[PDB]
RNA sequence: CAGCUAGUUGGUGGGGUAAUGGCCCACCAAGGCGACGACGGGUAGCCGGUCUGAGAGGAUGGCCGGCCACAGGGGCACUGA
RNA sequence: GGAGGAAGAAGCCCUUCGGGGUGUAAACUCCUGAACCCGGGACGAAACCCCCGAGGAGGGGACUGACGGUACCGGGGUAAUAGCGCCGGCCAACUCCGUGCCAGCAGCCGCGGUAAUACGGAGGGCGCGAGCGUUACCCGGAUUCACUGGGCGUAAAGGGCGUGUAGGCGGCCUGGGGCGUCCCAUGUGAAAGACCACGGCUCAACCGUGGGGGAGCGUGGGAUACGCUCAGGCUAGACGG
RNA sequence: CUGGUCCACCCGUGACGCUGAGGCGCGAAAGCGUGGGGAGCAAACCGGAUUAGAUACCCGGGUAGUCCACGCCCUAAACGAUGCGCGCUAGGUCUCUGGGUCUCCUGGGGGCCGAAGCUAACGCGUUAAGCGCGCCGCCUGGGGAGUACGGCCGCAAGGC
RNA sequence: GAGGGUAGGGCCCGUGACUGGGGCGAAGUCGUAACAAGGUAGCUGUACCGGAAGGUGCGGCUGGA
RNA sequence: AAUGUAAAAA
């Protein structure tokens, strides 16, 4: 099936469009443990009716662009901050780490 | 009256002006090859007298091993400070496959069919004293039951 | 191809009577019965204590003698026994017996196992009829060994049939001497067989 | 370390290296012979070895040792170069191969001829 | 703050039983019940109960040993002579039936947490259900 | 190797195609990616499998079969399902 | 080549000069008959094609073999290549001469400086055999990168010490969800290969047929204890008066 | 002026906890910058003596420094050569500090001897190196070497 | 638009008078720092200094009494 | 109160 994910919008900073980060958890190849990881998908927003925090399905989907290749489903719930700050306070810190 | 076999006799030493004498290591098993075993360790300026020693000695300390069809029990891992020893159960036909010390011991305990190794340190002494103490603490299903029970 | 060179001098290696002659090793000198000790220079010298793989390779080396056969093989079919479910010991053994070389001498048709193969070879031999020059030959459980046409008038072959009047053998076997043929009526369990040898330190000489 | 720890930073490899820069990691090497010499051993021992410094088809230039009693080589000599180190020399990690192009076999030998290059005795 | 408190029981019996207590007791909670329930069906102790400590859910674990031994150094075998916890809290282990561990060539126990409950290795395979892989015991 | 990015990320319309698509173009908006390792360098065709190993693992891709890539080096399009 | 074949040829080596060894080995005796020779001589090939039936279904007829006069069968038939590594220890195999830190050996430890089972030759022995050794690289041993399965007072290893971001980990009771997780069902996981069974070529390699399971992902259904997650309560943690 | 910690009461919050890559702050001594201060002591430096020699130990003298402010440096046998947090596992004795009518008990700290157990041994042992879980840091033969190249920091010495 | 040309940077490799230290080497010169109060306890960060090991100052550690 | 190389242990 088209498989369908959900994650949370954090960036809407584009014309018809939003930014989606999921993650997704899972045993280890070796050690077991179950570590988690993530992505960012680009999503086609026709309406520009999700906004940022959104929780949100979307669903693998024609090309729209380079990188466009889902549209969004549906939401899930709005504020939703908390998780804005962690992949946000994640680009601060990189300001510490080049040299 | 039962069997004998020495793993080995290395003569140690010691100093003491003008020279050094020596006194002579000598272990030693002993079975019945069929359950009694016995390990030893003489020690004494002569070889011979050595091996005699640990002659004594190994129908001293012994341990009756419970044997299911030439194999053990359960498998056992034990680790005698230094040293440490795997042993495992196998189908007849599998024969006695270990380092040369455990060989011994098993060989005339009665064993004929067990999967094992040496890990840790490897010292021929103290492979032997852990693998004594192994056997002698293999549990056939009875006494489990049996202790398990307390009736 | 197999020992050829010298074969009384093994007799003398192992230290046991190794059925590998003729009358001979029946008569008053299995060559072993004049000189019970090693080939070679030394031989009559102060024994020393074997390395537990002297005393394993020695009873590998025995059983590999007895059979009269390349180690190459020898050792495939140590592997092949390995395989398959079974005592592995023993299975191993069954696949040597089994071997038509073999068969044709626990059958009298030959005095000796290398003659035998001689008469496989020669192709003196046939195995349900068709006939099979072929020693390695796996001999399955219901097949009927004989001697062939051309061959049945011969002298060796008389002989050997000859004195294998009465003289019962191998419960895994069954002759017939009139009509020169026998079958391989099964696998011999282990306790048919009584070789010189020990299973389990060839077992254990396979690890290393 | 934790469990954790590994799947983070994780278990290095490894990762060994040769003893024999015989490039391409070939079995064997042709050269041309640069000088034939003789060295004093080392550390324990003593006695003057055969030794001979060539250079390589890999554009190298590697000193090896000649086994064997008496030998042929001489400053223009081709010859198979096998790999082998030798405890009594320093640096000297390749043996000359007896009994290939202008090497020839050990004279007269009647042990071991396959290791000295030395063709049967009627 | 108590890391896990699973680990934490299984090892005060550990502990108490190396020393030969009657009873060591353990902070009460409805899952780790469980494992003791078993344990106690098994054979592995005399029993357990509910207590309370100055106003604190516990449970009384009263320990099992074997008869006295003669000789040097009369120390009573053991009726617990192994435990360890498998899946820890910094490394979960879940386990399918068709591979589930055989403690001690079946002398040994291996309890387990599972969709029907919590239940030894065998009744693991008795109705057919795989699990957290808790610990094992002989 | 710690920052990288101008067709760069997204949009609107347009070309092109069997067809989706910054695949290419005009205008617009300022975006997209990065310690879960971007960007940079070194190496390498990939799998079914092969080898060893108690296994977990390690190593490896010859011949056979599957896919990809190339036809002295590089670029181009023509004919045509 | 097979069986017989001396209280045991000569030669050679060793010796306490009696003797011991190579050794049933040889010679010799009989038997068998790879090679070679003569005669026969394949399977792989029935279809397309043509006749009847319509040109179909169905029946019926005939042509073609590179390998090849080869495989294989039959008859005749001569005793008909043995080599290599090693024998100080690991490691199975011991003596003699030569030699003299030289000639040399070497994988590790080490061996040779006049008396070497370690060099080299000999006699003998162990190992394998149309092979046996070497070099090169891979996995093993190596639980010596340790998931299985290691450590860190002094052996190699606790950061100089704190605050703290990210991440990791998270006490007791109840409830909804069911992500992880477990189960079942089905799809997929080609062939070849691996393992099992049985059959084909005199065996075998090789080959055919059949059987089984397989991690993994897709769809559906189900279990909810542990993990998670929303929600509700508590005070044993932590904080506070 | 101010930081931490301990005890009693069981009054409040209601899992708000633990750890911590990078980051940030502190960090003996020596040393660096500007200005100050300078008694005693004292690298370097001079003389004496010892010695074969004596750039040293011993003696007489003696500058920076040692002292302050402000700033920088950031290393160490920064040592218990033992990361932090929590739970569990006999006691004996000495001592610092708190609560309780008290030859006793109950708590927090610092020492020694020891249950069990751990350890290669020495040894550790409710101040664990014992039994367990979480999290970080570190190791993976001796030499070359904490060296070289690169990068970062520094006035420099030099550090990572 | 292949590719050529021009100019300017980056990485990597080879080579270089000389120069720094390092490893190894049956024997050399110098002295004897360490290992026993090693005949001034040693070791250490650092600073000065000296043919060489070293010495000395400040602090620190016992792996010293 | 300095220093004594370099071939000895089945
Ligand atoms: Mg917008
Ligand atoms: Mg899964
Ligand atoms: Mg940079
Ligand atoms: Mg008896
Ligand atoms: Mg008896
Ligand atoms: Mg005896
Ligand atoms: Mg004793
Ligand atoms: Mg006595
Ligand atoms: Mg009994
Ligand atoms: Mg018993
Ligand atoms: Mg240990
Ligand atoms: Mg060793
Ligand atoms: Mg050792
Ligand atoms: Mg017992
Ligand atoms: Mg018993
Ligand atoms: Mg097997
Ligand atoms: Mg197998
Ligand atoms: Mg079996
Ligand atoms: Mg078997
Ligand atoms: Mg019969
Ligand atoms: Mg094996
Ligand atoms: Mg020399
Ligand atoms: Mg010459
Ligand atoms: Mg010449
Ligand atoms: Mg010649
Ligand atoms: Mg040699
Ligand atoms: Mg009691
Ligand atoms: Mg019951
Ligand atoms: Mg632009
Ligand atoms: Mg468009
Ligand atoms: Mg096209
Ligand atoms: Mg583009
Ligand atoms: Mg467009
Ligand atoms: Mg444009
Ligand atoms: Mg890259
Ligand atoms: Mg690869
Ligand atoms: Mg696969
Ligand atoms: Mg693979
Ligand atoms: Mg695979
Ligand atoms: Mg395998
Ligand atoms: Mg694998
Ligand atoms: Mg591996
Ligand atoms: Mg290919
Ligand atoms: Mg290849
Ligand atoms: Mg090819
Ligand atoms: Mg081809
Ligand atoms: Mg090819
Ligand atoms: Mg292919
Ligand atoms: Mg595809
Ligand atoms: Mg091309
Ligand atoms: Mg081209
Ligand atoms: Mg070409
Ligand atoms: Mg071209
Ligand atoms: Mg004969
Ligand atoms: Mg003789
Ligand atoms: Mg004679
Ligand atoms: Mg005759
Ligand atoms: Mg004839
Ligand atoms: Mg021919
Ligand atoms: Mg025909
Ligand atoms: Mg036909
Ligand atoms: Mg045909
Ligand atoms: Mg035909
Ligand atoms: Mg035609
Ligand atoms: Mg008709
Ligand atoms: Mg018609
Ligand atoms: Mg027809
Ligand atoms: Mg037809
Ligand atoms: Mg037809
Ligand atoms: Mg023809
Ligand atoms: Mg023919
Ligand atoms: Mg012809
Ligand atoms: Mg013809
Ligand atoms: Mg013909
Ligand atoms: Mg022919
Ligand atoms: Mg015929
Ligand atoms: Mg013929
Ligand atoms: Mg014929
Ligand atoms: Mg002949
Ligand atoms: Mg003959
Ligand atoms: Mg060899
Ligand atoms: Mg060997
Ligand atoms: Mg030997
Ligand atoms: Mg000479
Ligand atoms: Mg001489
Ligand atoms: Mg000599
Ligand atoms: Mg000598
Ligand atoms: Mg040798
Ligand atoms: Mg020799
Ligand atoms: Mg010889
Ligand atoms: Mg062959
Ligand atoms: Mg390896
Ligand atoms: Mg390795
Ligand atoms: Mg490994
Ligand atoms: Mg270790
Ligand atoms: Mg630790
Ligand atoms: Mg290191
Ligand atoms: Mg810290
Ligand atoms: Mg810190
Ligand atoms: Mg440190
Ligand atoms: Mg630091
Ligand atoms: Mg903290
Ligand atoms: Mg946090
Ligand atoms: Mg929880
Ligand atoms: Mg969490
Ligand atoms: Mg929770
Ligand atoms: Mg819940
Ligand atoms: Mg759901
Ligand atoms: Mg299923
Ligand atoms: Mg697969
Ligand atoms: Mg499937
Ligand atoms: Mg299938
Ligand atoms: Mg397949
Ligand atoms: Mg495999
Ligand atoms: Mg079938
Ligand atoms: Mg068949
Ligand atoms: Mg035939
Ligand atoms: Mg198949
Ligand atoms: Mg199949
Ligand atoms: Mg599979
Ligand atoms: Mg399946
Ligand atoms: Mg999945
Ligand atoms: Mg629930
Ligand atoms: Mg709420
Ligand atoms: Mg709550
Ligand atoms: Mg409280
Ligand atoms: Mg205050
Ligand atoms: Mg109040
Ligand atoms: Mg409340
Ligand atoms: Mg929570
Ligand atoms: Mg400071
Ligand atoms: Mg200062
Ligand atoms: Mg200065
Ligand atoms: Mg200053
Ligand atoms: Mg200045
Ligand atoms: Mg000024
Ligand atoms: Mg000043
Ligand atoms: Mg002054
Ligand atoms: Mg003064
Ligand atoms: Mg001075
Ligand atoms: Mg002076
Ligand atoms: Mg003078
Ligand atoms: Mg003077
Ligand atoms: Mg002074
Ligand atoms: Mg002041
Ligand atoms: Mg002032
Ligand atoms: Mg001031
Ligand atoms: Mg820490
Ligand atoms: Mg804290
Ligand atoms: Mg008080
Ligand atoms: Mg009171
Ligand atoms: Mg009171
Ligand atoms: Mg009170
Ligand atoms: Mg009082
Ligand atoms: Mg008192
Ligand atoms: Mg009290
Ligand atoms: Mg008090
Ligand atoms: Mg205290
Ligand atoms: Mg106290
Ligand atoms: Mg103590
Ligand atoms: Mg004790
Ligand atoms: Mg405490
Ligand atoms: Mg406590
Ligand atoms: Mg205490
Ligand atoms: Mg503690
Ligand atoms: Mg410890
Ligand atoms: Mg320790
Ligand atoms: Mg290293
Ligand atoms: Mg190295
Ligand atoms: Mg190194
Ligand atoms: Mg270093
Ligand atoms: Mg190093
Ligand atoms: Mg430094
Ligand atoms: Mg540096
Ligand atoms: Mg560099
Ligand atoms: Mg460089
Ligand atoms: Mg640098
Ligand atoms: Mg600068
Ligand atoms: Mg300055
Ligand atoms: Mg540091
Ligand atoms: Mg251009
Ligand atoms: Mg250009
Ligand atoms: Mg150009
Ligand atoms: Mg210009
Ligand atoms: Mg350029
Ligand atoms: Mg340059
Ligand atoms: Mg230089
Ligand atoms: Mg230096
Ligand atoms: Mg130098
Ligand atoms: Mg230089
Ligand atoms: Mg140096
Ligand atoms: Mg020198
Ligand atoms: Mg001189
Ligand atoms: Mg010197
Ligand atoms: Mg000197
Ligand atoms: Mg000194
Ligand atoms: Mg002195
Ligand atoms: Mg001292
Ligand atoms: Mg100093
Ligand atoms: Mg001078
Ligand atoms: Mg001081
Ligand atoms: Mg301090
Ligand atoms: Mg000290
Ligand atoms: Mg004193
Ligand atoms: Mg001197
Ligand atoms: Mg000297
Ligand atoms: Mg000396
Ligand atoms: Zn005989």
């Amino acid at each position: 099936p088209k498989k369908v994910l959900t994650g949370v919008v954090v960036s809407d900073k584009m014309q018809k469009t939003v930014t989606v980060l999921v993650e997704r958890q899972f045993p280890h190849p070796l050690y077991g443990k179950v570590i988690k990881r993530s992505k960012k998908y680009l999503a086609h927003d026709p309406e520009e009716k999700y906004k940022l925090g959104d929780v949100v399905e979307i669903i693998e989907s024609r090309p729209i662009s380079k990188r466009k290749r889902f549209r969004v489903l549906r939401l899930v719930e709005s504020g939703r901050m908390d998780l804005v700050e962690k992949y946000l306070i994640r680009r601060q810190n990189y300001q510490s780490l080049s040299k | 009256d039962f069997e004998e076999k020495m793993i080995l006799i290395r003569r140690t030493a010691r100093m003491q002006a003008g020279g050094r004498r020596f006194r002579f290591g000598a272990l030693v098993v002993v079975g019945d090859r069929q359950g009694r075993v016995g390990l030893g360790f003489g020690k004494a300026p002569e070889v011979p007298l050595a091996v005699q020693k640990a002659g004594y000695y190994a129908r001293r300390n012994m341990v009756e091993v419970p044997l299911q069809n030439g194999t053990i029990p359960h498998e056992i891992e034990v680790e005698f400070g230094a040293s440490k020893i795997v042993l495992k159960p196998a189908a007849p036909g599998t024969g006695v496959i270990a380092g040369a010390v455990p060989r011994a011991i098993l060989e005339l305990a009665g064993v004929t069919d067990i999967l094992t190794k040496e890990l840790g340190s490897r010292n021929p002494i103290n492979i032997a004293y852990a693998t004594m103490e192994a056997l002698r603490q293999l549990r056939t299903k009875a006494d489990v039951e049996r202790l398990r029970k307390g009736e | 191809g197999r020992y050829i060179g010298p074969v009384c001098r093994l007799c003398r290696r192992e230290g046991v009577k190794l059925y590998l002659k003729g009358e001979r090793c029946y008569s008053p000198k299995c060559a072993m019965e004049r000189r019970p000790y090693p080939p070679g220079q030394h031989g009559q010298k102060r024994a020393r204590r074997p390395s537990d793989y002297a005393v394993r390779l020695r009873e590998k080396q025995k059983l590999r003698r007895i059979y009269g056969i390349s180690e190459r093989q020898f050792r495939n079919l140590f592997e092949e026994a390995s395989k398959k479910k079974g005592v592995t010991g023993s299975v191993f053994l069954g696949l040597l017996e089994s071997r038509l070389d073999n068969v044709v001498y626990r059958l009298g048709f030959a005095v000796s196992r290398r003659q035998a193969r001689q008469l496989v070879r020669h192709g003196h031999i046939t195995v349900n009829g068709r006939r099979v020059d072929l020693p390695s030959y796996r001999v399955r459980p219901g097949d009927e060994i004989a001697v062939a046409e051309k061959s049945r008038n011969l002298e060796l072959i008389r002989q050997n049939l000859e004195a294998m009047k009465g003289r019962k053998v191998g419960p895994w076997l069954s002759l017939d001497v009139e009509g020169m043929k026998g079958k391989f009526l099964r696998l011999p369990d282990r306790e048919d067989l009584a070789l010189p040898v020990n299973e389990q330190l060839v077992i254990e000489f396979y690890s290393r | 370390p934790t469990i954790n720890q590994l799947v983070r930073k994780g278990r290095e490899k490894v990762r060994k290296k040769s003893k024999v820069p015989a490039l391409k990691g070939a079995p064997f090497r042709r050269g041309v012979c640069t000088v034939v010499r003789t060295v004093t051993p080392k550390k324990p021992n003593s006695a003057l070895r055969k030794v001979a410094k060539v250079r390589l088809t890999s554009g190298y230039e590697v000193t090896a040792y000649i086994p064997g009693e008496g030998h042929n080589l001489q400053e223009h000599s081709v010859v198979l170069i096998r790999g082998g180190r030798v405890k009594d020399l320093p640096g000297v990690r390749y043996h000359i191969v007896r009994g290939v192009y202008d090497a020839a076999g050990v004279k007269d030998r009647k042990k071991s001829r396959s290791k000295y290059g030395t063709k049967k005795p009627k | 703050m108590l890391t896990d408190p699973i680990a934490d029981m299984l090892t005060r019996i550990r502990n108490a039983t190396r020393v030969y207590k009657e009873s060591t007791d353990v902070p009460a909670s409805r899952f780790k019940e469980e494992i003791l329930r078993i344990l106690a069906r098994e054979g592995f102790i005399k029993g357990y109960e509910r207590v309370d400590v100055d106003g604190k859910p516990y449970l009384r674990v009263y320990l099992k040993y074997g008869p006295r031994r003669q000789g040097p150094d009369p120390r009573p075998e053991q009726v617990i002579h192994h435990i360890r916890r498998i899946s820890k809290p910094g490394r979960r282990v879940y386990v399918g039936v068709k591979e589930i561990p055989r403690v001690r060539r079946g002398l040994g126990i291996a309890i387990l947490s599972t969709s029907k409950g919590v239940l030894t290795d065998r009744e693991a395979r008795k109705l057919g259900v795989g699990g957290e892989l808790i610990c094992e015991v002989w």
